[PDB]
RNA sequence: GUAGAAACUGCGAACGGCUCAUUAAAACAGUUAUAGUCUACUUGACAUUUAUAAGGAUAACUACGGAAAAGCUGUAGCUAAUACUUGCAUUAUCCUUUUGGAUAAGUAUUUGUUAGAAGGAAUUAUAACAAAGAAGUAACACGUAAAGUGUGUAUCAAUCGAGUUUCUGACCUAUCAGCUUUUGAUGUUAGGGUAUUGGCCUAACAUGGCUAUGACGGGUAACGGGGAAUUAGAGUUCGAUUCCGGAGAGGGAGCCUGAGAAAUAGCUACCACAUCUAAGGAAGGCAGCAGGCGCGUAAAUUACCCAAUUCUAAAGAAGAGAGGUAGUGACAAGAAAUA
C-alpha cells in the first residue's frame, strides 16, 4: 500500500541515549498501518539496520480515520533497550517474554510468612 | 502523631511548577537544602516537566543515577533536589550549561549559558555573622556560609562567587544605580535600576524599581536580587530581558507573526 | 519433671523425665542459682551437685530470678527485662510470669551441673562438642594461637577449602585510608592558613 | 569473587488514608512576634582538656524443653559488627624586622566581673578575666581522574517543619444580668517546671479581672476557611465532603521509644462490648480498603495493578487497598439516534 510519516518535535537525548519525536500516519481512506510497517518506514528514514532499537506506543487512530498520531523512541541499541526501558515495554516489543503473575498473592504469603513463624 | 509532613498534594504544589490538574494526586516534596521549596524547583520537575528529557519520574531517576547533571559543578543524585533561584545546571553527556533564573511572569526557566559564563554564579547574602576570633561568615540565599567576606560586604548586598574554588570575586552593592531582579513579588522576573529606597523603621522597607521603559514597580527589599551595575548586569539574561509587557500589547506582537 | 541438665564444661546437656515426686523433694523451696545434691533423682546421679537455672511452669510460663513468689504473677517487662522479646523500640508488656521458688508445679526445670560425681553419664561427661565456629576477632585469634604480631594469620584458621574472613586486620587498604586522612587534615591545615592569609592581605 | 535464607544493626512506620463526635473568641482566616523556643533527613561551612589498630557480650545457629493455645519462650555453648565500650600529635600569638628565639592552649551549656559588625530597640555577635563542663574531633566500609564515595560525628547557618504569640473577624437566645475570686480568679515578688514565655505550678502579698458595645450561661439537627446555590444591585441560604488548618481512632486516663507521638493496624489500666480456652490462661479495636449486621428515605466490588503520581528504605530492581484501573452507578454534567 501507501501512506506517509510524519515526525514532529524531534530531539535527541544523549542522557537516556533516545531519539524522542512524535508521530503523525497520513494513511486516507485507509485503515490504520500495523506497526511494523511504520517500524521499517522509520528505520528507512532514518537509515538503521535493525528495528527492535524502536519502540512505539500512544497510537490512537482520530476521529473520521485517515489519521494516527503516537509517540516513538529510537534507542542506541538493544542493550540500551534493555537499560533504559520498562519491563513491560519489552514484553510488547516482545523482546522478552511474561514473568510471573502471582500478583497480591505474594502479598498475602509475604504477611502469613511472618518471621521467625516459619523457619525457612 | 504530628510529625513533618512529607506528601504535596498537586494542586498545593506552587504555581510555578506549572503541573496538570489531572496528572495524578501528588507533587515532588522537594528535599531540604540550598533553597525554600516555594522558591525553588526539583530537578525532577526541571528535566521532566522544563527539558522534556525525562517522561516519568522513574526516567528521572534514570538520568541521575549516572553522575551526569550537577548542580553547581558538583553532582546531585536525588531525585527531589531544590535546584533554586539562581544557579547553573550542567548536564554532560549533552554538554549543555543552564542558568535557573525567572521570567517576566514569574516563572522557573533554564537559560541557555556558555561555559564561560557557567562558572560565575551569584549570591545574595542575607546575613553577616561573626564567630569567635572576629571571623565573619556571610550567609547567602544558596543557604551558603563564606567565611571571610570583605568587610565592605553589607547585609543586602551581591556577591560573585566562583563554583570551582567557592571563593568570592567581587561584590556588587545597592545604590540608586545598581540593576536588581525582583524575585517574589507581583513583579517578579522583572529587572529594573532601583529608583528610591524606603526604609521604613520596624516595618518592611520598600524600594521603587525603575524599568528600562522608565515604568516605575515598587516591591519590598527583601524580594530583589542585585545582578549588576548600571553599565550592565553581571549574568544573562533571558530573552524578554526582565522587560514586563502590558497585557493590551502582548497581545498585538502575539498577533504579528 | 523433664529435668534438663547441662555440663556447660563438655558442651552437652541430657534429659531425665521423672515422675516420682520424693526423688525431686530436696530441689523444693530452692531458688533459681540454687546448689543441690542432684543424688536422690537416681543412684548414677549421687555425688554431683547441680544449680537449678530455670524451668516452666505447669501451664509453660517461665521463671525468673527477681520475683520470691511461689506462683504465677504478672508484671511488666522492659526491653532489657530477660524473659520478653519486643515488639518494637521501647515496647513495654505486661505478662505473667512464674516465681524463682520451685513447687510442686514446674513442667520442666533446668539445671546445670557444677561437681563431678563418682559415676559417669553416657553422653553427659564422656564425649565434648568444640566451639562449632571459631572466633572471628584477629586478636581472639592472636591468644587462641600465641604468635604476638609475627605474621597474617589469614592462613592459621579453621575451615570446614571454605574458611571465614577475619576482623580487625592489618590491611593494607585500612593503613592508606590513615594516611589519607592524616593528609587530608593537612592539607585542611595549609587552606585554612593562606586562606586567611588572604583575608589579611584584603583587610586593608 | 559472585550471590545469599535467618539474625543483629540502621532508617521508616509521627507520612499517608478515614471521619466530623467534641468545639461559640475556642478552632479557623487574614495579619504579626518568637529580641521567649525546639527542629530528624537534606545543604554549606568546618573541631577542643597496642596505633602496621584495643575490650567483653549477644542474636542468628546447635542440643535439651514446657504450654490446649498466642507475633510465648527457659537453660547450656560459641561467634561478629557503622550494636555496646575504651583509647594514639599540633596550632595560634610577641619581638629584633623571607628569618631565630620567646608565650598560650575546652565545642555547646551554666555562674560571677567587665569591654562591646548588625538591629528598631541588646543583657546582640564577639572579646577579656575567674570557675565548672556535656558531647565530640573516624580503632568504620566500597572505589573516580587516560585524588573519590558511603556511613558517623561538635558547633554555626540554611532548609523541611513545629510549639507558643499580636491585632481584627462568627449563628440563635435576656422566659440567661451580673459573673470570676476558699478549688488561680486579676496582678506583683521569688522560685519550680518547660524547648522556650506565661498562674503553667508553688509560697508570700495585693484586690483585682470581665460585663447591656450582651459578660456569665443556654441552644446549635455547629469543625472553620478556600468555596456552593440563588443573584439587576443589595441580599438570603448552604459549606460532613478534592485543598488548607483542627480534632479523634469504642469512652476516658497514663506512658515507652523517638528529632518528631501523650501514637492507638505502640504499650498500661479502668468502663462498655467482644474472641479462643482442655477452664489453668491468652487475645481485640475497620471514623484505612473491600465486605457484613444494624439503622434507616437515604449510598457501590470481600475485583486488578504498582504502569502513571508520589512516599519510605540499606533508595533503579522492593513495597504502598496511598494512588491508579476496571465493576455497580438515570447523583450531577456534555454531545447526540428514533430518519
Amino acid at each position: 500500500d501507501q501512506f506517509t510519516i510524519r515526525v514532529k518535535k524531534y530531539m535527541s537525548n544523549p542522557l537516556l541515549r533516545r531519539k524522542q519525536f512524535a508521530l503523525e500516519i497520513l494513511h486516507p481512506n485507509k485503515g490504520s498501518v500495523a506497526k511494523k510497517e511504520v517500524k521499517e518506514r522509520l528505520a528507512k528514514m532514518y537509515k538503521l539496520n535493525n528495528v527492535n532499537t524502536i519502540v512505539l506506543f500512544g497510537f490512537k487512530t482520530l476521529f473520521g480515520g485517515g489519521r494516527t498520531k503516537g509517540f516513538g523512541l529510537i534507542y542506541k541499541n538493544v542493550d540500551a533497550v534493555k537499560k533504559f526501558e520498562k519491563k513491560y515495554r519489552l514484553v510488547r516489543e516482545g523482546l522478552i517474554d511474561k514473568e510471573t503473575k502471582a500478583g497480591r498473592r505474594a502479598s498475602k504469603e509475604l504477611k502469613n510468612r511472618r518471621k521467625k513463624v516459619r523457619g525457612t | 502523631g504530628k510529625g513533618i509532613k512529607k506528601h504535596l498534594k498537586r494542586v498545593n504544589a506552587p504555581s510555578h511548577w506549572m503541573l496538570n490538574k489531572m496528572g495524578g494526586q501528588y507533587a515532588p516534596k522537594t528535599s531540604s537544602g540550598p533553597h525554600k521549596l516555594l522558591e525553588s524547583i526539583p530537578l525532577v520537575i526541571l528535566l521532566r516537566n522544563r527539558l522534556k528529557y525525562a517522561l516519568t519520574f522513574d526516567e528521572v531517576k534514570m538520568i541521575l543515577i549516572q553522575k551526569i547533571v550537577k548542580v553547581d559543578n558538583k553532582v546531585r543524585t536525588d531525585c527531589t533536589f531544590p535546584v533554586g533561584l539562581m544557579d547553573v545546571i550542567h548536564i554532560t553527556k549533552s554538554n549543555e550549561y543552564f542558568r535557573l533564573l525567572y521570567d517576566i511572569k514569574g516563572r522557573f526557566v533554564p537559560h541557555r549559558i556558555t561555559n564561560e559564563e557557567s562558572k560565575y554564579k551569584l549570591c545574595k547574602v542575607k546575613k553577616i555573622l561573626l564567630r569567635k576570633g572576629r571571623l565573619s561568615i556571610a550567609v547567602t540565599h544558596d543557604g551558603r556560609s563564606i567565611p571571610y567576606i570583605h568587610p565592605d560586604v553589607k547585609v543586602n548586598d551581591t556577591v560573585r562567587l566562583d563554583l570551582e574554588t567557592g571563593k568570592v570575586l567581587e561584590h556588587l552593592k545597592f545604590q540608586v544605580g545598581s540593576l536588581v531582579m525582583v524575585t517574589a513579588g507581583h513583579s517578579v522576573g522583572r529587572v529594573g535600576v532601583i529608583s528610591s529606597i524606603d526604609k521604613n523603621m520596624g516595618t518592611y522597607d520598600i524600594i521603587h524599581v525603575k524599568d528600562s521603559r522608565n515604568k516605575v514597580f515598587a516591591t519590598r527589599l527583601s524580594n530583589v536580587f542585585v545582578i549588576g551595575d548600571n553599565t550592565k548586569p553581571y549574568i544573562s539574561l533571558p530573552r524578554e530581558k526582565g522587560i514586563k509587557l502590558d497585557i493590551i500589547e502582548e497581545r498585538r506582537n502575539r498577533l504579528k507573526a | 519433671m523433664k529435668l534438663n541438665i547441662s555440663n556447660p564444661l563438655n558442651n552437652v546437656q541430657k534429659s531425665i523425665e521423672i515422675d516420682d515426686e520424693k526423688k525431686l523433694l530436696p530441689f523444693m523451696e530452692k531458688r533459681i542459682g540454687n546448689a543441690v545434691p542432684g543424688d536422690s533423682i537416681g543412684e548414677e546421679f549421687t555425688g554431683y551437685v547441680f544449680r537449678i537455672t530455670g524451668g516452666n511452669d505447669k501451664q509453660g510460663f517461665p521463671m525468673i530470678q527477681g520475683v520470691l513468689t511461689n506462683n504465677r504473677v504478672r508484671l511488666l517487662f522492659k526491653k532489657g527485662m530477660k524473659c520478653y522479646r519486643p515488639r518494637k523500640k521501647g515496647e513495654r508488656k505486661r505478662k505473667s510470669v512464674r516465681g524463682c521458688i520451685v513447687g510442686q508445679d514446674l513442667s520442666a526445670l533446668n539445671l546445670t551441673l557444677v561437681k563431678k560425681g563418682v559415676n559417669e553419664i553416657p553422653g553427659l561427661t564422656d564425649k565434648a562438642v568444640g566451639k562449632k565456629l571459631g572466633p572471628k576477632r584477629a586478636s581472639k585469634i592472636r591468644k587462641l594461637f600465641n604468635l604476638d604480631k609475627s605474621d597474617d594469620v589469614r592462613k592459621y584458621v579453621i575451615g570446614r577449602f571454605i574458611k571465614p574472613k577475619i576482623q580487625r586486620l592489618v590491611t593494607e587498604k585500612r593503613l592508606l585510608r590513615k594516611r589519607n586522612l592524616l593528609q587530608a587534615k593537612e592539607k585542611r591545615r595549609l587552606e585554612k592558613k593562606q586562606q586567611l592569609k588572604e583575608y589579611k592581605q584584603l583587610l586593608n
